[PDB]
C-alpha cells in the first residue's frame, strides 16, 4: 500500500522515462516500462566510464528536483519487506489451515472422536476441546489476513504493470524495488564523496 | 525535443501487454511539469556531450552453414596449408 | 585478431585467436586490504586483482567473484575483465572482438548481463559466447562425445553431439577443486597442521597440485600407507617449515569417486558420467562411450585416467568399449578450443555486431548465438 | 599445532 | 562407579558417574618457582598443580599444559592427572574406569597419547574418549540440535541430528575465552593499566568474568559510553588499587562476533553457527534452528543469548524460527552430559578393555572411540 | 619549515624538516637544587633543563619527566618544549607545524594532552603524532620489515608489510637502557663500587656507553673472564678515581636476552622479535626474516647484531635466511625518518589543522593518527 | 602507569 500510494516514487519513475526517451530512437519511444528495467541504469557509462546514468541522475535530482532528494526514509517498509519470501509465507500459513481443518474431522469424527479406546487418565480430550474453540476464532483471523495481503499485493502489482500470475514476479517484487534503492544510495554516496573532496582541494 | 547526435540507448522491457491498468495511463499534472522542467533545465544539453556513442568501429557458398563449422574443427591442423596440399 | 577470454572460477585465460597457448593466465581473485595503511606516499591501490593479489595475499582478504559457477559480485567481475585487457594483455578492446565462454545450464540473467557489461563499459565491436564444455571437445579435435568438465566451480558432464550441447542430458555436480581444497585442510588437521585463513587456502591448493594423486585401489593403498613410510612426501611452507603427509595424498582426490566422504548423497564422477550417457538415445550410445574426453584442472591428477576407466568399465555393459581420452593440454582445453573456433573463416557469420545490438537490445544474445 | 598457530 | 574426568584448557572437572555436580573443580595450571629458595623450614615443592598454584601465583610462572585443546606439554599433564586422582578425588584409578573428553577436529596424536598414558601409568581397567560438544547436548535432555561450545581454546559448532554427531558439518574456531583475555589486557593499556606477566593474567580473567557483558547493539552502546558515566564500574585489585573501565566492558566480548578486532579472518560466533547449519540437509535444518544450545564458560556473559538470537535471525530466512537455549548450569554442561552417558547400562559395552588395548596398542582409540 | 621533535625517555632530538641530522640533541632531564643558595650575586634559577642540568648535575636532583615512554610529569614536560623551541631551535612555533613521536601501545591520555598543550600554550598551526617504529623504517628507505626500536624506556617491535602495519602483532617490552643502567649499578657493588644517587646514575650510563658489549656466547665468555684478565677494562671517574670492571662488561647487556636476571618474566629481545613474527601470517614471514631493522641507542652495543642473528637463527627454521640490518646511524633513525615524512608532498593532507581541533577537541588525534 | 609498573 505504501508503494502504491507514494507520489515521490511515481514522480521519480516519470523523470527516468523522460530521460530514457530522450536518448532512445524515434522507433522505440515507449511511454512505459516494467520495474525490472531499472537495473539497466548502472550498466551505462560515459566516455571515460567515470559516471553512470544513475550517477548523473543524483546531481540532476539534487539540483532541480528537491522533492525527490531522499526517498529511502519515505519508503522504508519496502526495504524490510524485501527480506521476506511471499511464496514461503503463503505456503507456511496455508499449511496451518490444512492442519486445523484436518484436526476438526479427527476430533469430531476421527480416531480421537471415540472415547472408549481412551485411557481413563488421558486428558487429551479435556485439553484439545477448550483450545480448539479458541484456536478456531484465531484461525478465521489468519484466513482473513491472508486474503487481505493477497488482494493488496495483487492490486499493487497490476498498478505497476507486473504480471500477478507469474510465480517469479510474486517472489521478486519488493526485491527489485529494493535493488534500485541500494543502487541509488550507493551512487549518491559515491557522488558526494568524489565531489566534496574535489571542492575541498580547491579551497585549500 | 530530440538530440542532435545519437546517444547511448537505454533499453527497457516495455510494459507487459498494454497500458490497460498501469499508472502510466493517468495524465496527472505532476507528470506534465516534469517535461517542462527538463526542457528548460540544463540536462538535455549535457546528455549530448557526455553520452555520445563511439560510432560503430566495424571490423556464393553452396556449402551448408552447419557443416562449415565441423570441417574447420577436424582439419584445424592444416589451416596454413592450401587445399591443393590437403 | 579476436580475443579469446575464458573467465573461470579459479583462473581466467586470455590470449589471441590462432595461438596455441594463452598469453596471460592469472588467478581470478580480487583482494582488499584489511589493515589500515601507515606509510604515506606509497600510492597504494584500493583493490588488487590477479597476480598482484596473490603476491601480497598475506595482508588481503581474497574473495572469489565467481562461486559455484554463478557470479555473486558483478562489480568485481568488471574489475577482472578490466585488468585482463588493459594490464595483462595491453590491448584495447575497441578494435578487437571478444569471445566469452559460458557454463552449462547458465541462467538467462548472466547471459544478458555479460553482453550488456562488455558492450557498454568496453564497447567491443563484436561478441560471441559459447559453452565451456563444447569448446573442450573442439580442442581435442572431435565434435561428438561426452565431456567430463571439472574445475574450481562445479563439475559438469555434457554429452555434446555434432557440436551441439544436449540440454536434457547435462548432469550437474558440485564436487570441484574448491571442495577438495576445503576437504584437504579438514583432514590435514589430523596430523597437526591448521590452515584456516583465506591466505593459507592458496597454500593448501599448491600442496594439492603437487603431491596429491589418485590411487588405483583405495583399500590396498590404505594398508600399504599405514604399514610403510614409502608413500610419505615432504613439502616446504613459504615460512620455511617442512610438513609431511602420509596417506592424505590419495584420500583427498578419492573424494571425487566417493562423495560420501564429504557427506554428499550424490554419486561420484564415475557414476555421473555413466548416468549422463544413459539419458541419451540408444543409437548414439556407441559413439559417446569411445569418445569421452576429460577437461579442466581437477582431472589433472596422476592416475585419474586409469581409475576412471576401470571403474566405469564395471558399470558399463561388457559389450561396450571404454576409451578415456586424456590429452596433456587438458588444463587449457577450454581456451584452445575457443581459439580454434575464433580463427574459423565461417565464424564471421555469427558475430553479434555492435550495430545489431542497439536495434535489438540485450535480448539478442539469447537468439543470435544461443 | 605444528604448522600454524602456536599449539 | 566410573570416574568422569573432563580435562579443559582453562579448568578441569573431575567427579563420579551419576552425580549431579563435579566433585573437584580446580584450574589446570602447573607453576614452578623462578626465584631461589632461601629458607629450609618448609618443603618447598618443585612444582604446584591446581588451586595450590593459584594461591601462591605471585612467585610462580603459571603455564597451561593445554593450548587450544591440544596438550602441548605431556610432562605437566601427567602431573595434573596424578593430582586429580590422588589429591582431589582421592581414589585409586586401578579400580574405576575413566571417561575423558576431547575436542573435535584434533590431532590424532593428542588422543593417542591419552590412551597410552591411561593404560600404562595409572593402569585403569577401562577408558573412553567422547566429543566435548556431544556431551553438552545430553545435559539438556536433547538428541537433536546444534551445540555452540566455547571455552578457553576451542569454539566449535557441532550439529547433532541424532545420538551421533555429523562429522562433515563440524566447524571449529581458535577464538575462545583465553583469546579474549589477551585482547582485554591489550585495550586496558589505553586507560593506563599494564598487565603483562602470567600472574597478572589471572587478574584480568577475574575482571572479564565479573564486569564484561555483551551489548545488544554495539554501535548504539559505543555512543552511549561516549557521554561518560552510567557505565563505568570499579574493580578492586589484590594490591588494593581501584580501577575503572568504561567502554572496555562490552568491547572485549564484542571480539567474539567481530573477530576482525583480533586480526583473524575467521567469521564471528554468529555466522559460524549459520554456516554450520547450512552444511546439513534441508529437512534437518528446521530442527537444528529451533534447538540451538549454548555451553561453556565463554557463553556465560550477560546478554550473549539475546545478542546471538538477533544476529542469527537476520541471517536466517524469516520463515524459520530461532530459539536459543541457555541452561542455567551451562558451565558444567560438558561434565553433566558425561555423567549421564557413563551411568547408562548400554554404555557398558563401549568401554575399551585393558586386554583390547594390549593387542592393538594406542591406535585402537581411533577405531573404537569417536 | 616543519619542526620534527622526537621526545624520548633519555634524549630528545629536535631539528628541521629536510635536514639529515638533528639540529639540537640534549638530555631530557629537569633538575632542581636540593640546597639553598648562599651567594646573591649569581643569577641562580629555579630549575635547570637540558645540557645545563648535566653541567651542574652534582647539585641538582635530576628527574626524568618521561618514564617508560609515558609522561609522568606534565608540568616538567612543558619546560623541555619551552626550552627546546626558544633556546635550542630559537624559532617561534606559531608559524611552523610540529611533528611528534609516541611509542605504540601507549595510554590514550598521553597523546591527548600532547595535542592540547601545544595547541593552547604554543598555538602551533598544525600537528601530527607518529609511531617511533614506523618512522625508523622511513630512514632506511625500506617498506617491508619488522622494526626493533629499543630506546631508553620502551623496547617495541612493529612489523610492517608493504606499508600496511599489523596492529595485532605489535609487542612492547618495558625493558630498555634505563633498566640496564639500574641493573649495572646493582652488580657494580659486587666489586666494591657504590652508585646510588641520581647524579651518579649518569656516571654509570657513561660506563655502559663505552665498555659494555654483547658476548656471542655468554656461557663460554663467563668461564674465560674468570680465568684471565684480558677482558678487564679501566675507566676514569670524573673525580679522578680509576675503576676496573671485568665480567660485568658482558653481563649488563646480557639482561636484554635473559630478563630473568632482573626478575622479570618477559622473554628476551630475541624471543620477542620472533614471537612478533610468529603472530604474523605465514605468507609474509619470509619477507620479514630478511628485513629485520634495529634502531635506538640500546641496540648500539658492539656485537648485538651478531648475537641477535645467531639467537633468531636457532629459533627460525634452518631454510630461512636471517638478515639483520644495522645501519651505522641507527641512533637517529627515528628523527631522520620523521624528516622525510614532514618533507613529503603527500603528507600535507594529514596535518591536524587548528580548525579541526577547535570543533572537536583533544579527541581528534585518535581518529586522525595511528 | 596507574595500575601496574610505576609510570
Ligand atoms: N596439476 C594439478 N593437479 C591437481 N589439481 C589441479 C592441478 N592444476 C590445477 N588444479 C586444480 O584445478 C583448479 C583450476 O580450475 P580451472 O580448470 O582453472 O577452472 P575453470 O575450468 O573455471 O577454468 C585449481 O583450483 C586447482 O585446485
Ligand atoms: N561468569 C563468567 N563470565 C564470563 N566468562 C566466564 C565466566 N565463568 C567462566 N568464564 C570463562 O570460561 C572459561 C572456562 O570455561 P569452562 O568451559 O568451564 O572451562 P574450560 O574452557 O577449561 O572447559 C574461563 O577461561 C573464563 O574466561
Ligand atoms: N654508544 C652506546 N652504546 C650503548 N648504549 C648507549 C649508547 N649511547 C646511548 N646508549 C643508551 O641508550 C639510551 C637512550 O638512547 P637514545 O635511543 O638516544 O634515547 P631515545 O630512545 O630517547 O632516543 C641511553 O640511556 C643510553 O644508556
Ligand atoms: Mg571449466
Ligand atoms: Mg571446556
Ligand atoms: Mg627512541
Amino acid at each position: 500500500l505504501e508503494l502504491r500510494d507514494s507520489k515521490v516514487f511515481k514522480g521519480l519513475l516519470y523523470l527516468i522515462l523522460y530521460l530514457g526517451n530522450y536518448m532512445n530512437d524515434y522507433v522505440r519511444q515507449a511511454k512505459g516500462f516494467a520495474i525490472g528495467s531499472l537495473q539497466r541504469l548502472p550498466l551505462i557509462k560515459n566516455a571515460n566510464n567515470t559516471k553512470s546514468l544513475l550517477h548523473i541522475l543524483d546531481i540532476t535530482i539534487r539540483k532541480h528536483f528537491p522533492q525527490f532528494d531522499n526517498f529511502s526514509p519515505e519508503l522504508s517498509t519496502v526495504t524490510e519487506a524485501a527480506k521476506l519470501n511471499i511464496e514461503a509465507i503463503e505456503q507456511e500459513c496455508s499449511e496451518l489451515i490444512r492442519g486445523c481443518q484436518n484436526l476438526q474431522i479427527d476430533c469430531d469424527s476421527g480416531a480421537l472422536s471415540d472415547p472408549t479406546v481412551f485411557h481413563p487418565d488421558d486428558k487429551i480430550l479435556s485439553v484439545i476441546l477448550p483450545w480448539l474453540m479458541e484456536g478456531t476464532k484465531k484461525m478465521d483471523f489468519l484466513k482473513e489476513h491472508l486474503r487481505t495481503m493477497n488482494t493488496t499485493l495483487n492490486n499493487a502489482m497490476r498498478y505497476f504493470g507486473e504480471q500477478p500470475n507469474d510465480p517469479n514476479s510474486k517472489n521478486l517484487f519488493f526485491k527489485r524495488v529494493d535493488s534500485f534503492i541500494i543502487d541509488y544510495s550507493k551512487a549518491r554516496s559515491d557522488n558526494l564523496k568524489s565531489e566534496e573532496e574535489e571542492a575541498s582541494q580547491h579551497r585549500r | 525535443r530530440r538530440p542532435t547526435r545519437r546517444l547511448k540507448q537505454m533499453h527497457w522491457e516495455k510494459l507487459n501487454s498494454g497500458l490497460e491498468f498501469t499508472f502510466w495511463t493517468g495524465p496527472s499534472d505532476e507528470a506534465n511539469k516534469i517535461l517542462e522542467t527538463l526542457h528548460t533545465s540544463g540536462v538535455l544539453d549535457e546528455l549530448d556531450e557526455s553520452f555520445a556513442m563511439k560510432e560503430a568501429k566495424t571490423l556464393t557458398d553452396y556449402m551448408s552453414s552447419e557443416l562449415q563449422k565441423l570441417f574447420g574443427i577436424h582439419f584445424h591442423k592444416l589451416s596454413h596449408k592450401n587445399p591443393n596440399e590437403i | 585478431a579476436a580475443l579469446v577470454v575464458d573467465n573461470g572460477s579459479g583462473m581466467c585465460k586470455a590470449g589471441f585467436a590462432g595461438d596455441d597457448a594463452p598469453r596471460a593466465v592469472f588467478p581470478s581473485i580480487v583482494g582488499r586490504p584489511r589493515h589500515q595503511g601507515v606509510m604515506v606516499g606509497m600510492g597504494q591501490k584500493d583493490s588488487y586483482v590477479g597476480d598482484e593479489a596473490q603476491s601480497k595475499r598475506g595482508i588481503l582478504t581474497l574473495k572469489y567473484p565467481i562461486e559455484h559457477g554463478i557470479v555473486t559480485n558483478w562489480d568485481d567481475m568488471e574489475k577482472i575483465w578490466h585488468h585482463t585487457f588493459y594490464n595483462e594483455l595491453r590491448v584495447a578492446p575497441e578494435e578487437h572482438p571478444v569471445l566469452l565462454t559460458e557454463a552449462p545450464l547458465n541462467p538467462k540473467a548472466n547471459r544478458e548481463k555479460m553482453t550488456q557489461i562488455m558492450f557498454e563499459t568496453f564497447n567491443t565491436p563484436a561478441m560471441y559466447v559459447a559453452i565451456q564444455a563444447v569448446l573442450s571437445l573442439y580442442a581435442s579435435g572431435r565434435t561428438t562425445g561426452i565431456v567430463m568438465d571439472s574445475g574450481d566451480g562445479v563439475t559438469h558432464t555434457v554429452p555434446i553431439y555434432e557440436g551441439y550441447a544436449l540440454p536434457h542430458a547435462i548432469l550437474r555436480l558440485d564436487l570441484a577443486g574448491r571442495d577438495l581444497t576445503d576437504y584437504l585442510m579438514k583432514i590435514l588437521t589430523e596430523r597437526g597442521y591448521s590452515f584456516t585463513t583465506t591466505a593459507e587456502r592458496e597454500i593448501v591448493r599448491d600442496i594439492k597440485e603437487k603431491l596429491c594423486y589418485v590411487a588405483l585401489d583405495f583399500e590396498q593403498e590404505m594398508a600399504t600407507a599405514a604399514s610403510s613410510s614409502s608413500l610419505e612426501k615432504s613439502y616446504e611452507l613459504p615460512d620455511g617449515q617442512v610438513i609431511t603427509i602420509g596417506n592424505e595424498r590419495f584420500r583427498c582426490p578419492e573424494a571425487l569417486f566417493q562423495p560420501s566422504f564429504l557427506g554428499m548423497e550424490s554419486a561420484g564422477i564415475h557414476e555421473t558420467t555413466f548416468n549422463s550417457i544413459m539419458k541419451c538415445d540408444v543409437d548414439i550410445r556407441k559413439d559417446l562411450y569411445a569418445n569421452t574426453v576429460l577437461s579442466g584442472g581437477t582431472t589433472m591428477y596422476p592416475g585419474i585416467a586409469d581409475r576412471m576407466q576401470k571403474e566405469i568399465t564395471a558399470l558399463a555393459p561388457s559389450t561396450m568399449k571404454i576409451k578415456i581420452i586424456a590429452p596433456p593440454e587438458r588444463k587449457y582445453s577450454v581456451w584452445i578450443g575457443g581459439s580454434i573456433l575464433a580463427s574459423l573463416s565461417t565464424f564471421q557469420q555469427m558475430w553479434i555486431s555492435k550495430q545489431e545490438y542497439d536495434e535489438s537490445g540485450p535480448s539478442i544474445v539469447h537468439r543470435k548465438c544461443f | 599445532w605444528x604448522a600454524x598457530c602456536p599449539a
